[PDB]
RNA sequence: CCUCCGCAUAAGCCUGCGUCAGAUCACUGAACUGACAAUUAACAGCCCAAUAUCUACAAUCAACCAACAAGUCAUUA
RNA sequence: GCUAAACCUAGCCCCAAACCCACUCCACCUUACUACCACAACCUUAGCCAAACCAUUUACCCAAAUAAAGUAUAGGCGAUA
């Protein structure tokens, strides 16, 4: 007889308290038995780099003076990317309107292993 | 179809005005029911030599059943309209 | 408080700013026009004025139609107009006595019909009031071509109508690809009712299937900004080069 | 850090940086628990919001990137696809979608989510709309009168 | 008598939307947002295979595209 | 001196007499307030590739006998 | 002398004007807020009440304020409309 409470794993009868679960992703599926089969590759892999002979520290020197904030777009990237190398083989005559692919630029992301649209990698 | 009337009288309106209607006006009187009426024939203009209608060129008055069911579905006959009318003068006018 | 436009006015004025606003302009036309039936269960008064009887002075008179209730199976069927009629009903023609519901139900027939333009075989159910108006505009074809939308009062009437119409805009060459003399004699037999294609696509579209639709003209996948970018760069580079 | 401190740094080197915040976090918060043990107060507790700020900053940096690439890439302005829908409580909400193995038609889950309103709903949609429009005109009124007695007073 | 009740069975697929019917045009389906609504049509949809191979999810061939199958009967 | 109660599971409940500090039929305290702790899976939940195909003979110590209301439990290619 | 008493401002009401919000990440129609697998919507309002009972009947928003006019008209020709 309790509507406010959030509603949780620990509340329902046996079945009930199988059913639902914390957040938790999960890393493989179940077979005859109930016996549970992991799949290495369902569990997620911490890409971890290596630290040794690095300067950087988590804090800041306040002896570092202050800049302006001035945020990322395409405009910018694309003017400190793609623009010198584009006007460099313009002067020449090596630069053409089709296969522009040279520069960077892919046509579809469907082969790529990282695709930005729709994502397909963690963070 | 049913035909109907109102046993109540319905106010005027005015010309830019839908009228306004009352539970009373929902109460209706049988006029008459059309499919009780007598029977009427249709006009034709037979295509073919079929039996005991006629011959090909002939204007013939006939049942909506017949028509609608024999000839019109076969292509034995054809519409009485004015624009396949003349046509079948024209070709007779061509003897 | 109040509202700025009275509620009734809600309908019009949201087809005004969203995707309803860049539908085609003839279409909106004919969703806005607001024209009467033909009269079907009820029998009109001849004249605008009458004398009446009771006191012999000359009266102004109305036609008020009787309110018609189509189920949805009428919709995939060709009634003449003819729809339940659901009133109520005195019990011996004496007002003095018992009130009762009543429904009237026009009489439902299954037949079979050929379209010349769609060169096709139906079978539809159908009432003998249809069956008149189709002998009276001597054929399916003409019948359908003539009737506007409200008398016709059938979604599929209004399909049959869009396909005919199609067929006489493109003088579509699958009619009789064998045959091309006999496609020559059907167009020009139904020359008068042609109409652009353009026009011609929008026919006989409730407003739902109009936003669909429009919807899918109009969806596109976004263009890369590589390409912006690249297309305005080399005019700038165009214009420093003639210089 | 701030911002523009780490969108000088270079792609790996923020990559790096983040798990020397990572690190330093985890410290910081066991220590904060520990003190909530002890009863006593934490030694420099405003280090932790720092450290937080940093990788709230860092995260932002990257995610700018990401995002600017998908533009010149494909155009979209979102990551995750979806649709602006009609729920049966006849609102308006943007439906992000999920992956699924099969498609659309074959979902039988899927298939009985209602993705529009029946039209019983359109009242409660006017109900819904005036009681806005009525907390609305409450809030204006109250500006102008506030601004009344202000007047009064100087 | 045959066997199995007809309230039992799985039920026969409702009729055809009529606007199919007319060779002119092609309707318009709620194919394009992705989930059905009452007033357009229904979709005509091909008959879909999953590409890749998956254990858990596998059909059968059919009993005669089996190599095994013999005409003349076994028993066993 | 009493015990027809107890211990456990289920069902229901949701931190509801653990520790520490203030605080208030009964302690100036606790089944009050605040802060801090805790309940670790082997038990239990959460299952199963497909198409055909198989499945006449109860249970009762299942033996003898005895029935009637005629019965919870199988596969093979 | 206790218990008390006293307060002005949160806000709100009616107008006018003007056509409104639909919203970081994650989740949410299965037992909602739960990552991850082969049916479908449109269908006369009734009644209290008035008639000093009750049985035909009994005002209810439809798109210009005023006036025409409570007029023509309707109605167990009555209540009333
Ligand atoms: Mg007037
Ligand atoms: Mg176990
Ligand atoms: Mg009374
Ligand atoms: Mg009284």
């Amino acid at each position: 007889a309790d509507r406010m409470s959030k509603w949780t794993s620990k509340r329902g009868p046996r079945s009930f308290r199988g059913r639902k679960g914390r957040g938790a992703k999960g890393i493989g599926f179940l077979t005859s038995g109930w016996r549970f089969v992991q799949i290495k590759e369902m569990v997620p892999e911490f890409v971890v780099p290596d630290l040794t002979g690095f300067k950087l520290k988590p804090y800041v020197s306040y002896l570092a003076p202050e800049s302006e904030e001035t945020p990322l777009t395409a405009a910018q990237l694309f003017s400190e990317a793609v623009a010198p190398a584009i006007e460099k083989d313009f002067k020449d005559g090596t630069f053409d309107p089709d296969n522009l692919e040279k520069y960077g630029f892919e046509p579809t992301q469907e082969g790529k292993l990282f695709q930005l649209y729709p994502r397909n990698f963690l963070r | 179809t049913v035909i109907v009337e109102r046993w109540w009288k319905v106010p005027l309106a005015g010309e830019g005005r839908k009228p306004r209607l009352h539970r009373r006006h929902r109460v209706y009187k049988l006029v008459e029911d059309t499919k009780h009426r007598p029977k009427e024939n249709l006009e034709l203009i037979l295509t073919q030599s079929v039996e005991n209608v006629g011959v090909r060129g002939d204007l013939v008055s006939v049942k909506k059943s017949l028509g609608r069911n024999r000839l019109l579905p076969q292509g034995l006959a054809v519409y009485a309209s004015p624009e396949n009318k003349k046509l079948f003068e024209e070709e007779k006018l061509l003897r | 408080p109040l509202h700025k436009y009275p509620v009734w006015l809600w309908k019009r004025l949201q087809l005004r700013e969203g995707i309803c606003s860049r539908l085609p302009g003839h279409y909106l036309r004919s969703l806005e026009e607001e024209r009467t039936p033909t009269p079907v269960h009820y029998r009109p008064h001849g004249a605008k004025f009458k004398i009446n009887p009771k006191n012999g002075q000359r009266e102004r008179v109305e036609d008020v139609p009787i309110p018609i209730y189509f189920p949805p199976e009428s919709q995939r069927g060709l009634w003449g107009g003819e729809g339940w009629i659901l009133g109520q009903i005195y019990a011996n023609n004496d007002k003095l006595s018992k009130r009762l519901k009543k429904v009237w139900k026009p009489q439902l027939f299954e037949r079979e019909f050929y379209s010349e333009i769609l060169d096709k075989k139906f079978t539809v159910t159908v009432t003998m009031r249809t069956l008149d108006l189709i002998d009276e505009a001597y054929g399916l074809d003409f019948y359908i071509l003539k009737t506007p939308k409200e008398d016709l009062c059938s979604k599929f009437g209004m399909d049959l109508k869009r396909g005919m119409l199609l067929r006489l805009a493109r003088q579509d060459p699958q009619l009789h690809p064998e045959d091309p003399e006999r496609r020559a004699a059907i167009y020009d037999k139904y020359k008068e009712f042609a109409i652009p294609e353009e026009e011609a696509e929008w026919v006989g579209l409730t407003l739902e299937e109009a936003i669909e639709k429009q919807r899918l003209l109009e969806e596109k996948d976004p263009v890369p900004l590589f390409k912006i970018y690249v297309a305005e760069l080399i005019q700038q580079l165009q214009q420093q080069a003639l210089s | 850090w701030t911002c523009q401190q780490l969108r000088n740094k270079s792609n790996e080197d923020l990559h790096k940086l983040w798990y020397v915040l990572l690190k330093e976090r985890n410290m910081l918060l066991t220590l904060e628990q520990e003190a909530k043990r002890q009863r006593l107060p934490m030694p420099s507790p405003e280090r932790l919001d720092k450290v937080v700020d940093s990788m709230d900053a860092l995260d932002k940096v990257v995610q700018e990137r990401e995002d600017a690439l998908r533009l010149l890439q494909t155009g979209q302005e979102r990551a995750r696809p979806g649709a602006w829908r009609r729920d049966i409580f006849g609102r308006i909400i943007w439906h992000k979608f999920k992956q699924w193995v099969i498609p659309w038609h074959l979902n039988k889950r899927y298939n009985r989510k209602r993705f529009f309103a029946l039209p019983y709903v359109d009242h409660f949609l006017r109900l819904e709309r005036e009681k806005r429009a009525r907390i609305k005109a409450r809030k204006e009124n109250l500006e102008r009168k506030k601004a009344k007695i202000l007047l009064k007073k100087f | 008598y045959e066997w199995g009740v007809r309230s039992t069975r799985k039920s026969e697929p409702p009729p055809l939307d009529r606007v199919y019917e007319i060779p002119g045009l092609e309707p318009i389906t709620f194919a394009g947002k992705m989930h059905f609504v009452p007033w357009l049509a229904r979709p005509i949809f091909p008959p879909w295979d999953r590409g890749y191979k998956d254990p858990r999810f596998y059909r059968s061939p059919p009993l005669h595209e089996h190599p095994l199958y013999k005409d003349q009967a076994c028993y066993i």
